[PDB]
C-alpha cells in the first residue's frame, strides 16, 4: 500500500516461499586431465587447407 | 491473396470435409484441387 | 500481417503461436456473438405470414411499408430509402485476385486490406431475409394484433384492434368509432410526412 | 450437403370485416430460462 | 424482482404467453428460473360487430365483445367463451347510431321491467 | 418483444406520449422503430 496506515479489511500477500538450507554439487566423477600437452605443446601442426 | 475455411463434421464421424475459398468465382482456379 | 511473404521472420515468429491463436479465438467470439445477435433480434417470431390479401383496414392506409410485389426484394419505401441513405464500405463479397492485380497502377484500399491479411466476412443473414422477417412481422401485428406473440395467431377486425388500444390507455372506445375517419387521415398524413 | 436455410413455417392468416377468433381452451406452460450471475475469482503473484 | 416478487405485464420478459407465476432455482455460478404461463390453444370462428342500434342509441360494451352464434348476438371476455345475453348493465349508451360504421340491428334486455311488470 | 408484439404502459418508453402501437423496418446493420402514439391538443379551463 505505500502508506504507514492500513484500512480495516483483508489482503493478499504473497505466497508461502521457503528458502533453501544448503547447496550441492553433483558432477560424474573423472580423475584423468586430458592432454593440454598434445593440442597446445605439439611440434607439428597441419596447413590451413 | 484470397482466405480459406473448412467445414467439418466431428472427427469421430467421418473424414471428408469441404473447403470454402472466399473471394473467387468457380463459373484451373486458385484451389488447392479442384475435385468435384 | 506480421511479415508475409518471408521465410526467415516466421521461423522467428514460430515462438508467437499462442498470441496468433488467442487473438483469432478473440476474433471469432465477436463475429459469433454478431450473428446471435441479429438471429436474436430479428427472429423473434417463426412462421412467416403472409401479408395481408385484401385491404379493407377502415381507411388505414399501409401501402407506404408493406412490401411491394415489383422489385426482386421484397423492400418496402421506407425501407429503400433508409438504405439508400447509409452507404457501406466493404464493397460487396467478392474480390478475386484478377481485380486487385489489374489496379496496380491506381490505389485501393480492399485491396491494401487483402494484401496484408485483414478479410472481412459476409453476415450469415442476407437483408432478403431480414426483409421476409419484417414483413412477417408486420403482417402479424396487422392482421391479428398482439395475439400472434402468445400463442397462435387469432385474426380480429383493425378497427376493434384501435378501440381495444385507445381503452388501453383509459380512452373509452366510443371516441375511436366517432372519430375514425379523422384518426385515419391523420395518420395517412403522418405516415407521408 | 450445402443448402439455404429456411425461415421457419410459411402459413397466412383470414381477414374479413367482421370474423373474429376466440379461444375455447386453454393450457398451462412451463419454460425454463438460464442465467449466469458469477464468474470465478483469481489471484496471481507477479514475482512468483 | 420483477418475476418471481410479483406479476409482470411486460410481453415476452418472462416466457411465452401470459405470465402467471415463476420459481428461481440455483446452479453453479447461475440462476434457473421456471416461468409458468397461460396459453389459449382451442381458437373458433365467429362473426362479429362494433356496437349495436337498439331504440336509436348506439350501444357499446363495457368489458369484453360482441360474438354471434349465426342467429342470435351474445357479449362475451376477450379471452375465454362465455356467452352472455345482452343486458343494460353490460353495455352503455354513447349518443345516436348513425355515426359508426357497421353497426347492426339487434334487442337488448332490460332487468327492471319485467320486474315492474309483476 | 414489448413495443411491437404487445401494447407498452412504460412512460417514455416507445415515443413521447400514450404508445398505440409500433412497425419495425430494418436497416443496414440496424433497426428503425415508427412509433404510432396518441397525444392531447386542445386543453381547457374548468372548476373541480
Ligand atoms: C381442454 O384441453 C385439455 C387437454 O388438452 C382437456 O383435458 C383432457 O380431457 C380428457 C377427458 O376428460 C382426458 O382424457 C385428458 O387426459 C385431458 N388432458 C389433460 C392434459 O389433462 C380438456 O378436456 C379440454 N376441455 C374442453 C372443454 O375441451
Ligand atoms: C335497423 O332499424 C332501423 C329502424 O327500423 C332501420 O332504419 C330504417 O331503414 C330503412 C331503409 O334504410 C328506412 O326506410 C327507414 O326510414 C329506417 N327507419 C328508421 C327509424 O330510421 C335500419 O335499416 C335497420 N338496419 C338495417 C341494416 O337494416
Ligand atoms: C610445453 O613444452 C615445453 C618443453 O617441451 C615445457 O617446458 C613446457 O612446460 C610445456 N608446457 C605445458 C603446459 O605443458
Ligand atoms: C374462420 O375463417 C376462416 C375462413 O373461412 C376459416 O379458415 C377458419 O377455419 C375459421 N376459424 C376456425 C377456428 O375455424
Ligand atoms: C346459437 O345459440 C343460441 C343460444 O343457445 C341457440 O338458441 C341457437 O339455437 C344456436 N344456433 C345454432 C345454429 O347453433
Ligand atoms: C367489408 O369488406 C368488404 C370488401 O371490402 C366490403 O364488401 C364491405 O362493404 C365491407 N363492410 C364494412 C362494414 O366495412
Ligand atoms: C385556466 O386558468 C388560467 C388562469 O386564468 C388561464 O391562464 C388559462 O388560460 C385557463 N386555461 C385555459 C385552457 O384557458
Amino acid at each position: 500500500l505505500k502508506s504507514f496506515t492500513v484500512e480495516k479489511g483483508i489482503y493478499q500477500t504473497s505466497n508461502f516461499r521457503v528458502q533453501p538450507t544448503e547447496s550441492i554439487v553433483r558432477f560424474p566423477n573423472i580423475t584423468n586431465l586430458c592432454p593440454f600437452g598434445e593440442v597446445f605443446n605439439a611440434t607439428r601442426f597441419a596447413s590451413v587447407y | 491473396f484470397g482466405g480459406v475455411s473448412v467445414i467439418t463434421p466431428g472427427t469421430n464421424t467421418s473424414n471428408q470435409v469441404a473447403v470454402l475459398y472466399q473471394d473467387v468465382n468457380c463459373t484451373t482456379w486458385r484451389v488447392y484441387s479442384t475435385g468435384s | 500481417y506480421i511479415c508475409g511473404d518471408s521465410t526467415e521472420c516466421s521461423n522467428l515468429l514460430l515462438q508467437y503461436g499462442s498470441f496468433c491463436t488467442q487473438l483469432n479465438r478473440a476474433l471469432t467470439g465477436i463475429a459469433v456473438e454478431q450473428d446471435k445477435n441479429t438471429q436474436e433480434v430479428f427472429a423473434q417470431v417463426k412462421q412467416i405470414y403472409k401479408t395481408p390479401p385484401i385491404k379493407d383496414f377502415g381507411g388505414f392506409n399501409f401501402s407506404q411499408i408493406l412490401p411491394d410485389p415489383s422489385k426482386p426484394s421484397k423492400r418496402s419505401f421506407i425501407e429503400d430509402l433508409l438504405f439508400n441513405k447509409v452507404t457501406l464500405a466493404d464493397a460487396g463479397f467478392i474480390k478475386q485476385y484478377g481485380d486487385c492485380l489489374g489496379d496496380i497502377a491506381a490505389r485501393d484500399l480492399i485491396c491494401a486490406q487483402k494484401f496484408n491479411g485483414l478479410t472481412v466476412l459476409p453476415p450469415l443473414l442476407t437483408d432478403e431475409m431480414i426483409a421476409q422477417y419484417t414483413s412477417a412481422l408486420l403482417a402479424g401485428t396487422i392482421t391479428s394484433g398482439w395475439t400472434f406473440g402468445a400463442g397462435a395467431a387469432l385474426q380480429i377486425p383493425f378497427a376493434m384492434q384501435m378501440a381495444y388500444r385507445f381503452n388501453g390507455i383509459g380512452v373509452t372506445q366510443n371516441v375511436l368509432y366517432e372519430n375514425q375517419k379523422l384518426i385515419a387521415n391523420q395518420f395517412n398524413s403522418a405516415i407521408g410526412k | 450437403i450445402a443448402y439455404t436455410m429456411s425461415l421457419g413455417a410459411e402459413n397466412s392468416v383470414a381477414y374479413s370485416n367482421n370474423s373474429i377468433a376466440i379461444p375455447t381452451n386453454f393450457t398451462i406452460s412451463v419454460t425454463t430460462e438460464i442465467l449466469p450471475v458469477s464468474m470465478t475469482k483469481t489471484s496471481v503473484d507477479c514475482t512468483m | 424482482s420483477e418475476c418471481v416478487l410479483g406479476q409482470s405485464k411486460r410481453v415476452d420478459f418472462c416466457g411465452k404467453g401470459y405470465h402467471l407465476m415463476s420459481f428461481p432455482q440455483s446452479a453453479p455460478h447461475g440462476v434457473v428460473f421456471l416461468h409458468v404461463t397461460y396459453v389459449p390453444a382451442q381458437e373458433k370462428n365467429f362473426t362479429t360487430a362494433p356496437a349495436i342500434c337498439h331504440d336509436g342509441k348506439a350501444h357499446f360494451p363495457r368489458e369484453g365483445v360482441f360474438v354471434s352464434n349465426g342467429t342470435h348476438w351474445f357479449v362475451t371476455q376477450r379471452n375465454f367463451y362465455e356467452p352472455q345475453i345482452i343486458t343494460t348493465d353490460n353495455t352503455f349508451v354513447s349518443g345516436n347510431c348513425d355515426v359508426v360504421i357497421g353497426i347492426v340491428n339487434n334487442t337488448v334486455y332490460d332487468p327492471l321491467q319485467p320486474e315492474l311488470d309483476s
